[PDB]
């Protein structure tokens, strides 16, 4: 990100394709490392009725 | 042979069911008791069972079973053991007062029934198990036995007859489950009032390890006059397969709750309009009926107007006839509260030796109390239905069935009410 706008041009030329838009290093574009709590779903067979293990 | 539901006093089989004439020998001997019982006994056992089978008498207890077919299970001869006739008077089911009101006001009918039924079977003696709260009724019955012994109708030469008999009186201690066929026997033998597996049937090994035939009070009380008047006379009342007179208790939400004798297959609407004058607020206000005592499901008023009081009819109605104690609701009533009270009763009276009624009855008590408060969700009603169907046939006795059937009747006819209560509690 800190590439002084002329070395930026130098590297984009020498490589031949814009990499200031697609960088290797992650600055702020990624998930913050603390996140809100989830609430996972609950799958079938918690039907509470008409769910006999003999049938499945 | 149609719409036959009302009869006259010529055919009243419990003529003193209101304590208006007398209850001792001098006054029951005038109403036609101990008339030709000597001749009935000297006739034979096969003739009495013939009268039984021709009368089409089904069991006047909970389960309606044809007698004759039942009492004939120990017509077979003695294997060097005695035989006994146990009478069931642990009138513990809700709504039931018929055995009380025969026990007092007409005991000699029951004594003659014991004697005749024993000679129909073979029986060294009888054991009339009676409820523990029925102290004064048992005292009247013991006075009746005293009078009969002193008169020469029981003992060494019972009505001549060269047939010796005794009528004992056992006295329970406050349990409803002891009214079962075999729990009665275990409590007589002096153990916990816990049923048995059946087999072995009581007709081969029963009380004291000896054969027995359990029988309700009125089932035996109607036998001697059936032999004295004939089964065809008795079969004329009722249909071809549901026969006889019947004592009818009518309880709750009606102007005049009473106990009444009436013709079998009578319509219930006639039963409540004629006798026990119409329900509180009239037919405008009815909500539901419980024809059996408490071990039978409800009726939502759609199928009580044009439905007969019978075994087959109420079986077709997804219900059943039990002790024929009618209970009535009046739209002023939390019905879930009523069925939850019935399940609390079944929980208190469960014996506890078989796991379904030991656990699932408390499951359903908690669930129905929760529905009463409304702290559930509608996906639990089908679960409750499944718990019922688990309890139904996987028990020993029929108390699990009796605690499951009311829940089924409620879910089958009053599920929108449960849904309304659930959404009410949810929105609040
Ligand atoms: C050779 C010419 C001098 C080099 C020069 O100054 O060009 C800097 C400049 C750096 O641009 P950049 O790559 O974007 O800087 C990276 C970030 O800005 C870097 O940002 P930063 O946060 O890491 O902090 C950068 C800070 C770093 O702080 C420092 O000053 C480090 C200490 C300096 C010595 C290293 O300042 C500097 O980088 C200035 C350094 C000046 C060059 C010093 C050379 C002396 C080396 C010792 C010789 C003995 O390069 C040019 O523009 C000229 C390129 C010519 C090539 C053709
Ligand atoms: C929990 C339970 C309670 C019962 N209570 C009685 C009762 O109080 N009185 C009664 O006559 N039968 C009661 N029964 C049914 C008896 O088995 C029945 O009366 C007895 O077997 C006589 O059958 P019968 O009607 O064919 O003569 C009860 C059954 C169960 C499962
Ligand atoms: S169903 Fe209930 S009362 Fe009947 S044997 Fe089982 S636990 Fe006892």
């Amino acid at each position: 990100a800190s590439a002084t706008r002329v070395i930026q041009k130098l590297r984009n030329w020498a490589s031949g394709q814009d990499l200031q838009a697609k960088l290797q290093l992650r600055y702020q574009e990624i998930a913050k490392r603390t996140q809100p709590p989830p609430k996972l779903p609950v799958g079938p067979s918690h039907k509470l009725s008409n769910n006999y293990y003999c049938t499945r | 042979k149609t719409s036959f539901g009302s009869l006259k006093d010529e055919d009243r089989i419990f003529t003193n069911l209101y304590g208006r004439h007398d209850w001792r020998l001098k006054g029951a001997l005038r109403r036609g008791d101990w008339y030709k019982t000597k001749e009935i006994l000297l006739k034979g056992p096969d003739w009495i069972l013939g009268e039984m089978k021709t009368s089409g008498l089904r069991g006047r207890g909970g389960a309606g079973f044809p007698t004759g077919l039942k009492w004939s299970f120990m017509n077979k001869p003695s294997d060097g053991r005695p035989k006994y006739l146990v009478v069931n008077a642990d009138e513990g089911e809700p709504g039931t007062c018929k055995d009380r009101e025969i026990m007092r006001h007409d005991p000699h009918k029951l004594v003659e029934g014991c004697l005749v039924g024993g000679r129909a079977m073979g029986a060294r003696a009888a054991y009339i198990y009676i409820r523990g709260e029925f102290y004064n009724e048992a005292s009247n019955l013991q006075v009746a036995i005293r009078e009969a012994y002193e008169a020469g109708l029981i003992g060494k030469n019972a009505c001549g007859s060269d047939y010796d008999f005794d009528v004992f009186v056992v006295r329970g201690a406050g349990a409803y489950i002891c009214g079962e066929e075999t729990a009665l026997i275990e409590s007589i033998e002096g153990k916990q009032g816990k049923p048995r597996l059946k087999p072995p049937f009581p007709a081969d090994v029963g009380v004291f390890g000896c054969p027995t035939t359990v029988a309700n009070v009125e089932t035996v009380a109607v036998s001697p006059t059936i032999c004295r008047r004939g089964g065809t006379w008795f079969a004329g009342f009722g249909r071809e397969r549901n026969s006889g007179t019947k004592l009818f208790n009518i309880s709750g939400h009606v102007n005049h709750p009473c106990t009444v004798e009436e013709e079998m297959s009578v319509p219930l609407k006639e039963l409540i309009e004629k006798h026990a004058g119409g329900v509180t607020g009239g037919w405008d206000n009815l909500l539901a009926v419980i024809p059996g005592g408490s071990s039978t499901p409800l009726i939502p008023k759609s199928v009580c107007e044009t439905v007969l009081m019978d075994f087959d009819a109420l079986v077709q109605a997804q219900t059943g006839l039990g002790t024929a104690a009618v209970i009535v609701m009046d739209r002023s009533t939390d019905i879930v509260k009523a069925i939850a009270r019935l399940i609390e009763f079944y929980k208190h009276e469960s014996c506890g030796q078989c796991t379904p009624c030991r656990e699932g009855v408390d499951w359903m008590n908690k669930v129905m109390a929760r529905f009463v408060k409304g702290d559930a969700r509608p996906a639990e009603i089908d679960s409750l239905w499944e718990i019922s169907k688990q309890i139904e046939g996987h028990t020993i006795c029929a108390l699990g069935d009796g605690a499951a059937w009311p829940v089924q009747g409620l879910i089958r006819h009053f599920r929108p009410e449960l849904e309304d209560r659930m959404q009410r509690f949810a929105q609040q």
